[PDB]
RNA sequence: GGCACCUCGAUGUCGGCUCGUCGCAUCCUGGGGCUGUAGUCGGUCCCAAGGGUUGGGCUGUUCGCCCAUUAAAGCGGCACG
RNA sequence: GAUAAACGCUGAAAGCAUCUAAGUGUGAAGCCCACCUCAAGAUGAGAUUUCCCAUUUCUUUAAGAAAGUAAGACCCCUGAG
């Protein structure tokens, strides 16, 4: 995970998902990009 | 469960089977008659009254001689309760002999501490004194009070007052003997109590 | 001096009142009741003599808890202890203990004297669904309120 | 709903109730019952059903797609059932199944063992596969995903448990 | 004053301000005091002015 | 550091002693995600305040340097308690 | 037993993907039980077993006043676990 402030998608793949009171980034290619704001 | 009071008798030691020597204490008891039988239906819960030792009969009065007599005994000194225990299995009257410890070797004594009468701020918790010498004149006193900002004395501070005269259990010893001609047991290290006091066993709370 | 009617001590009558709160938000059941118990909507209200009623609460069990604080209003204490804060309950109390609640969510909206203790004392809840208070023949109460 | 306008196409052997919102769907090995909710309108005629609802739906378009979904799931249990496959590298591991124990040999000091509930049983061919089997889709993937996490892989040399078609990066590590 | 035409008003379906409103609007003029002192003793009469006001209003 | 509202019919300073207590922006133990993580070690970030957090040499000392241990030798508030 | 970070299962709005809105789980020295003690002045003053059962005038018959007792308790004396 790389919890920060400002989220951004990294790769072309990477997604933007809620699934709670947060804001998700997942990237099934590499995993380097879960990006959880916070 | 397997409960049983008694007196308190002292201390002595015992060799086992290995050359080892043991402190020992000597629990004493006598039988004792359970008194009365308390159910869910009709007091809440499920408990056993038991009694250990004999009164004369000059030392009583009619609600405790209109209360045993329900199980034909001389009045009791001391009446107890026990929980937990498997209920069935019993009855008014009875009694419990010192054959439930064979060897259980896992036992919760309780009893009542010892009286040591008003008690300075050390001897009750360790607090350390302050320099005896050097000119200071702070030998013997239970600190400061706290800070000043709250206008008040926290709650818990520790200072004199009457110590011991509570009661107090102890958790995981064994049994060594039992001498039911006698009516004693025998178990391995230190008990709490002053003599000829009253003393309770159950056994272990911890399997 | 002059003339306005003051309630004496014993000349009021005291009637019994049975409420639901099955599917109701707790602040406005609450409400009501406090309201009835006070004594007002008698005429005769007169605010040093207690002319209240005696309310009896049913099913105190299905209240209902708007969105959250079903785990949010979390209650409180402390025990004047050094670090005592013990915030131990939630919206659980639904569950367990549930005559808790409304056993503050409405002695806290009464006074804070005497009279509103005595008048306090007239409040009967009941988690289950049938009290035992027959001898008295209380009656019922709707709720568009 | 694209997914909440597909069609509900009966298999051989399939009686439907309605009892309340409890809708039972019965037939060769099934005999479930879900809950749905109470906006749906279901349909008629032997093997050919579909679902009308009223919309506006949470947002217009939410219920009906799970609605839909969990329906054709239970139409697709009660007809076979499910499977979930499983694999196993890392030298030296089995398993051996009797009944409700799966005994597992991977690395640890004592062997885990795995219980099992009624609906669901396990057909080991072999020391290294094996096969869960069942009505519901939820249990079956439950039972999967406690199995895996015994001890899920490693991407260096590619030991523990895999799925059968999933895959699984190599970060190639030098050799000290 | 207020409260007890509050508690006793309200029992007939009139909210403590449309009854007043409606007195207001029909030309009925009564003192607080004597209509708390009417609400308390004599029922009879309360309603009677109730349901004038009832009628005031409804126009 | 700034201002000068507060106390001049008197509101006593630093360190050390006895005694604690609270916040977490966490030092150890506990649960986690990523790695330029083969293993043993590690780096960073996240959840978490339950308990624990050493003896001595030198200066009035806070501060600090050093010796010897340890799971670790935390940072701060409470009239710089 | 219920949760935190994290990990899922099943599933759509978005014919796909996707832990979530409906459904359904795992998960920490931390939360609540478990262990030890105090505790009905808990004026919402709890429960159980046993014991003791009736004079005089009238204030006026009322939750009246007064006197002698049962069960028991205390005073006084020998002491201390
Ligand atoms: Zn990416």
């Amino acid at each position: 995970m790389k919890v920060r402030p400002s989220v951004k998608p990294m790769c072309e793949h990477c997604k933007v998902i809620r699934r709670k009171g947060r804001v998700m980034v997942i990237c099934p290619a590499n995993p380097k990009h879960k990006q959880r704001q916070g | 469960t397997k409960g049983i009071l008694g007196k308190k008798v002292g201390m002595t030691q015992i060799f086992t089977e290995s050359g080892e020597l043991i402190p020992v204490t000597v629990v004493e008891a006598t039988p004792n008659v359970v008194l009365q039988v308390k159910t869910v239906e009709t007091d809440g819960y499920e408990a056993i009254q038991v009694g250990y030792q004999d009164k004369r009969e000059v030392l009583s009065n009619k609600p405790a001689k209109g209360h045993v007599a329900k199980a034909n005994t001389a009045p009791k000194r001391f009446i107890k309760e026990f929980k937990n225990v498997e209920l069935g299995e019993y009855e008014v009257g009875k009694e419990i002999k010192v054959d439930v410890f064979q060897a259980g070797d896992v036992v919760d004594v309780t009893g009542t501490t010892k009286g040591k009468g008003f008690q300075g701020a050390i001897k009750r918790h360790g607090q350390s004194r302050g320099p005896m010498s050097h000119g200071s004149r702070y030998h013997r006193r239970p600190g400061s009070m706290g800070p000043v900002a709250p206008n008040r004395v926290f709650k818990n501070k520790r200072l004199a007052g009457r110590m011991g005269g509570d009661r107090v259990t102890i958790q995981n010893l064994e049994v060594v003997k039992v001498d039911v001609e006698r009516n004693v047991i025998l178990i391995k290290g230190n008990i709490p109590g002053a003599k000829k006091s009253l003393i309770t066993i159950k056994s272990a709370v911890k399997a | 001096m002059r003339t306005t009617y003051m309630a004496k001590a014993g000349e009021v009558e005291r009637k019994w009142y049975v409420v639901d709160a099955t599917d109701v938000p707790l602040g406005r059941l609450s409400a009501v009741v406090a309201s009835v118990l006070r004594g007002k909507n008698k005429p005769t209200f007169t605010p040093h003599v207690d002319t209240g009623d005696f309310v009896i609460v049913i099913n105190a069990d299905k209240v209902k808890l708007t969105g959250k604080k079903a785990t949010d209003k979390i209650y409180y204490r402390h025990s004047m202890y050094p670090g005592g804060l013990k915030s131990v309950t939630a919206g659980e109390l639904r569950d367990k203990n549930s005559r808790r609640l409304i056993e503050t969510s409405v002695k806290g909206m009464l006074p804070k004297n005497t009279l509103g203790r005595k008048q306090f004392t007239k409040l009967n809840v009941y988690g289950g669904a049938e009290h035992p208070h027959a001898a008295q023949q209380p009656e019922v109460l709707d709720i568009t309120n | 709903s694209r997914i909440g306008n597909k069609v509900v196409v009966l298999p051989a052997g399939v009686e439907i109730k309605q009892d309340g919102n409890n809708i039972t769907v019965k037939g060769p090995k099934g005999e479930l019952t879900r809950e749905f909710s109470s906006d749906i309108k279901m349909n008629i005629e032997g093997n050919e059903v579909t679902f009308t609802r009223p919309n506006d739906s949470k947002e217009m378009k939410t219920i009906h797609g799970t609605t839909r979904a969990n329906f054709n799931n239970m139409v697709v249990g009660v007809s076979e059932g499910f499977q979930k496959a499983l694999e196993l590298i890392g030298v030296g591991y089995r398993a051996q199944v009797q009944g409700n124990k799966l005994t597992l040999n991977v690395g640890y000091s004592h062997p885990v063992e795995m219980t099992a509930p009624e609906g669901v049983t396990f057909e080991v061919p072999a020391n290294t596969q094996v096969i869960v089997k069942g009505i519901n889709k939820e249990v079956v993937g439950e039972l999967a995903a406690n199995i895996r996490g015994v001890r899920p892989p490693e991407p260096y040399k590619g030991k523990g448990i895999r799925y059968v078609g999933e895959f699984v990066r190599r970060k190639e590590g030098k050799t000290g | 004053w207020i409260a007890r035409i509050n508690a006793a008003a309200r029992m007939n379906g009139l909210s403590y301000s449309k009854l007043m409103h409606g007195l207001k609007l029909a030309e009925i003029d009564i003192n607080r005091k004597m209509l708390a002192d009417l609400a308390v003793n004599d029922a009879a009469a309360f309603t009677a002015l109730a349901e004038q006001a009832k009628d005031a209003l409804s126009k």
